[PDB]
Order: C-alpha cells, then sequence, then structure tokens
C-alpha cells in the first residue's frame, strides 16, 4: 500500500538502468569480499539476488555484455550459501575469472 | 529450433560437455537424494521401484496460485535462510 | 638512536612470547585432539 | 577509516595514465589525507601566488616550515613512499606518517602496538569466550566428579586404590595385525 | 576463421606500418661514415609487400558467400531449417523408440544371464 513510502528518500525512476549498470560491477570476483560486511550478503540483501533472476529471460539477456556477471550469477546460482558468499576465494577467484578471461 | 537445444552438442563442440559418468558422481549422489548407503539403497531398490510407482502419482490439476508468482518463490527460500554439546564446545573453541 | 635497539630487542622478547603462546596452544589444541570424547577440564584450566 | 578501505576515482588515473612524479600529490590532493596547512598546500597557495617558485618539491618544501609530504622511496609502477612531516626549521624536520601509494588509495601507517593490542585483545577474548558458553557444564562433585548432563549421553559412554581382591574389538586388532602378516604370507 | 579480409587488413595497415619500418634507416647514417645493402632490403620489401598484396587478392578470390545475397542466403538458411527443424525431434525420437524395446531386451540379456549363471554351476 505504501512500501514506496518506507523509503527515507528514494522512490526513484529506477527502471532497467542502474540495475544492469551495477550488474557489470557484480562481475568482479574482487567485488565478492566487500559484500562480506553489511551492505548486503545473506540478510535482507539476499532479496536483491532473488529478484535479479530475470536476466535469463529474453530482452534482458541481450544487454548482458560480460558473462563474468553470468558467472557471478553462477555463484548465486551455486551455494553462495557456502564460502562463495563468505570465504571464497581470495585473489585466485579473480584468477578463476581470469582463466575464464584467458579462455 | 529444437536443434538449438541440440546446440548443447555444439556447446560440446565448444566444451567437453562435463565429466558425466563417474563413481564420484555416484558418491555425491551417495550423499545426494533419498536415501543413503548404496548397499542399504540396494535393499531399498525394490522400495525405489515403489518410488517409481504410486509415489510419483502426484500430478497437475489445481489452481495456478498467482500468489506464488514469481521471483518471490526464491523469497520463500530466503524465508528458509532466516526461519530455518560434547565436542561442539571444544569444536568451536578450536 | 637507541629506539631501533628497542625494536629488535623488545620485539625479540615479544616474538618470543608469541612463539610460546602460539605453538604451545598448538600443543594445547592437540591435547584437545586427544579426545575420543571428553576433555580433561582441570587440564584445561591448567592450560588457561 | 585510514586503513584497508576503498577510496577510488580511477578515471583521474585513466586520464593521467598513471603517476609520474609530483602528480601523485595531485590525486593525493584529492584525498582527505592531504593537509591544507601542509607546506604542499600552503605552497600550493604559493603556486596560486608565485607559481613558478616551487621547483620540484622538496627544495621549496623542506626549506620552509610546516606539514609536508616528502618523497623518498619510489616503487614503480605501483607504490611510492611519501612520508608526512613537520619542518620546524629550514634545516630541522619532524617527520610524521608515511603515507604510501596503495594504488588508488593512500594510507596512514598503523602503529605496531595497535595491531598487537588487537591480537592480545582478540586472543584473551578467545580465552574468556572459551570460559563463556562452555564453562560450568562439568558440574563438580567430591563423589561423582564432573558431570555431563544430556537428553541422551550417546554419542558415547584422589579417590581410592586398594579394593576388592572392551576392547570393543573382538581381539579384532590382533586379527588385523595378522591380516598384515598374512596378506604377504604367501608373498613372504 | 572468418572475416579474413580483415586478416588482409592485417597485411594492409600493419604493412603500412611496415613502410614506417622501412622509413627508419636514413636518419643520419649517410655522411656519418650497409645502407647499400639496405637498398637490397628495400628490394626485399618490394618482394614481400607486393607478394602479400597478391595474397590479399588470392583471398579476395574466394570471399565466402560468392552469391553475396544475404537477402537470399538467409533464405538458404530458411530452407536449411526446413530440413533441420523437421529432423530435430525425429532423429531423437528414434532414441526412445529404441530403448522402449532394447532396455527390456537388455534385461532379457540379463535373463539369459540367469541361465548363464545356471551354466556356471552344473
Amino acid at each position: 500500500e505504501t512500501k514506496w513510502l518506507l523509503s527515507k528518500v528514494p522512490d526513484d525512476k529506477s527502471r532497467f538502468e542502474i540495475e544492469l549498470e551495477f550488474v557489470q560491477m557484480l562481475s568482479n570476483p574482487w567485488y565478492l569480499n566487500f559484500l562480506a560486511q553489511h551492505k548486503y550478503f545473506e540478510d535482507e540483501a539476499f532479496l536483491q539476488y532473488l529478484e535479479y533472476m530475470e536476466y535469463w529471460r529474453e530482452p534482458e539477456y541481450v544487454k548482458f555484455i560480460i558473462y563474468p556477471t553470468c558467472l557471478h550469477m553462477l555463484t548465486l546460482l551455486k551455494n553462495p550459501q557456502f564460502r562463495n558468499d563468505i570465504s571464497r576465494a581470495d585473489l585466485s577467484k579473480q584468477v578463476n575469472d581470469e582463466i575464464y578471461y584467458e579462455w | 529450433d529444437a536443434d538449438i537445444s541440440s546446440l548443447s552438442l555444439s556447446l560440446d563442440p565448444e566444451i567437453i560437455g562435463g565429466q558425466n559418468n563417474f563413481l564420484e558422481n555416484n558418491l555425491q549422489q551417495i550423499f545426494q537424494k533419498i536415501i543413503q548407503e548404496r548397499g542399504p539403497f540396494r535393499d531399498l531398490k525394490e522400495e525405489d521401484l515403489q518410488k517409481e510407482l504410486q509415489k510419483e502419482s502426484i500430478k497437475d490439476e489445481s489452481s495456478a496460485k498467482s500468489s506464488e508468482t514469481e521471483n518471490v518463490l526464491e523469497f520463500a527460500t530466503l524465508d528458509s535462510k532466516r526461519n530455518v554439546d560434547s565436542q561442539a564446545y571444544k569444536k568451536e573453541l578450536i | 638512536d637507541i629506539s631501533t635497539e628497542k625494536t629488535v630487542e623488545s620485539l625479540e622478547a615479544i616474538r618470543h612470547r608469541i612463539a610460546q603462546i602460539v605453538q604451545s596452544l598448538t600443543h594445547f589444541l592437540a591435547i584437545l585432539h586427544q579426545s575420543e570424547s571428553l576433555s580433561p577440564w582441570p587440564t584445561i584450566h591448567k592450560n588457561f | 577509516d585510514l586503513t584497508s578501505i576503498q577510496w577510488r576515482m580511477p578515471e583521474w588515473v585513466q586520464s593521467m595514465g598513471g603517476l609520474r612524479t609530483e602528480n601523485v600529490l595531485e590525486y593525493f590532493s584529492q584525498s582527505p589525507f592531504y593537509s591544507h596547512k601542509s607546506n604542499n598546500e600552503m605552497l600550493k597557495m604559493q603556486s596560486q601566488f608565485n607559481a613558478l617558485d616551487l621547483g620540484d618539491l622538496n627544495s621549496q618544501l623542506k626549506r620552509l616550515t610546516g606539514i609536508q609530504f616528502v618523497i623518498i622511496h619510489e616503487r614503480p609502477p605501483f607504490l611510492w613512499v611519501i612520508q608526512k612531516q613537520n619542518r620546524l626549521n629550514e634545516n630541522e624536520v619532524k617527520p610524521l606518517t608515511v603515507y604510501f601509494v596503495c594504488n588508488e588509495n593512500i594510507y596512514m601507517a598503523p602503529n605496531a602496538y595497535t595491531l598487537l593490542a588487537t591480537r592480545m585483545l582478540n586472543a584473551t577474548y578467545c580465552f574468556q569466550k572459551a570460559l563463556t558458553k562452555i564453562e560450568k557444564f562439568p558440574q563438580y562433585n567430591p563423589q561423582e566428579g564432573y558431570t555431563y548432563p544430556k537428553l541422551s549421553n550417546d554419542n558415547l559412554e584422589e579417590n581410592k586404590n586398594q579394593s576388592i581382591e572392551p576392547e570393543d574389538f573382538s581381539v579384532v586388532r590382533a586379527f588385523m595385525q595378522s591380516l598384515h602378516s598374512s596378506k604377504e604370507a604367501p608373498d613372504v | 576463421m572468418a572475416c579474413r579480409c580483415t586478416q588482409l587488413q592485417d597485411t594492409i595497415d600493419e604493412v603500412a606500418t611496415q613502410f614506417y619500418s622501412s622509413i627508419h634507416y636514413l636518419s643520419s647514417h649517410h655522411d656519418f661514415v650497409s645502407a647499400e645493402e639496405l637498398q637490397f632490403a628495400q628490394r626485399d620489401l618490394a618482394k614481400d609487400l607486393v607478394t602479400k598484396f597478391m595474397q590479399i587478392d588470392t583471398l579476395i578470390n574466394q570471399l565466402p558467400g560468392i552469391s553475396t545475397a544475404p537477402k537470399h542466403q538467409l533464405e538458404k538458411i530458411k530452407k536449411l531449417q526446413n530440413s533441420i527443424e523437421e529432423k530435430q525431434l525425429e532423429r531423437k525420437s528414434l532414441e526412445s523408440e529404441n530403448e522402449d524395446l532394447k532396455l527390456q531386451l537388455a534385461k532379457r540379456i540379463e535373463t539369459f544371464g540367469r541361465l548363464s549363471c545356471v551354466l556356471f554351476q552344473p
């Protein structure tokens, strides 16, 4: 009824924009660790990942550009539950992407 | 184009298409799904045949349940993320 | 000029105490690893 | 705040293509770490006056009193040592923090005692925490001794000497030993 | 590979850089007392560059889709799908059509496996 009113000062046009615009910033394995603070993780943050599920669908899929985001998408699709959203996997995780970058 | 689904074989022209068969695959499976212990599972193999019988009889003839839609089904999993001793003291101490 | 000497020396004593408490607590944890089950509580207090 | 935390505006470096010499104090001037009554900044004010009269850095800097950020140890192409200081004379120096190029970050150098205290505190905290949600479960008795109550013990399940006048393995241990001897008994 | 005209471009703009490579031998090497042999190197470029150009023409000779009619080559793909899309489930239907018999036939192999076991122990 007034969930938009819950915002301290937001509402915003939102739309497709900053969504994908930050999805490419999700791509970085180095980005993984920072998410181990409070900004978002297993808390209410989990909802972000649970509503960003729409990308596999047609139209949204085209605007994907860096399947490393699709591999971080694999991370959420995988038990990020585990260390993937906890301890995994140091700078080597970037290498785990760099290999994907290598191939 | 169902061949686009068969382009997974083209993906197999682009990849090894997974290890597929493995005893280890049967080991994670020894952990995964009902039940456990491959010998005991073999004892359950007739019961597993019962599982293929009327156990799977459940089908589809009911309301679509719009409330379940859509990505919120994952939000229920988040509800699982929230709502769902000897050694252990020494363990956590370790 | 003495302060560097304070560094190498006093930190030698410090790293020594660390070398004590750490590896000795490895010995400790190993004592815990002796456990088929119950921990020796009084021994644990001795460890403390 | 001054430790291992992000503070990046990469596009500046994207323009610069990376650091050169005095330009490190440019992105550093963007940083909070940069001081306003630093000789770097009051003589930045000199750049807003004399402009030409600054030389490289250290000549105009250390000869003039106040806070400074002198360069001593380059580490191309990433780190560059740059210590904060306070000249009290054209000759005298009173050096402060070694600010350093952490690459798209620069930090104050931590005290050893800070992290040491962190270690001491966290360790003794582990001790005390070991004493927390663990202690007073082995309740003492002169007779029963320490006790370990359970809904079910299993799992598993200074006194006296003189008295009345398993081996869960069914001697299986020796049997296995014999298996070791016997596996190569034909072979040996 | 594909877009091999761009590979030819690799022998164009990059060869154009090779002209720049040819450029840097006369900066001051003359009166500062070989360049005469460097002229033979210029001959070597007269060989190399031009032959590379001939190679360019040779790959020009067989541009894929010589019909050059995407408007109709896509139609070719349409007919190709008129084949393939029909063949899709048809070829894979054979799988189940086979196993529906052959799985039970394999268990028949298991029954004569019973009898083989009977033969094992007279």
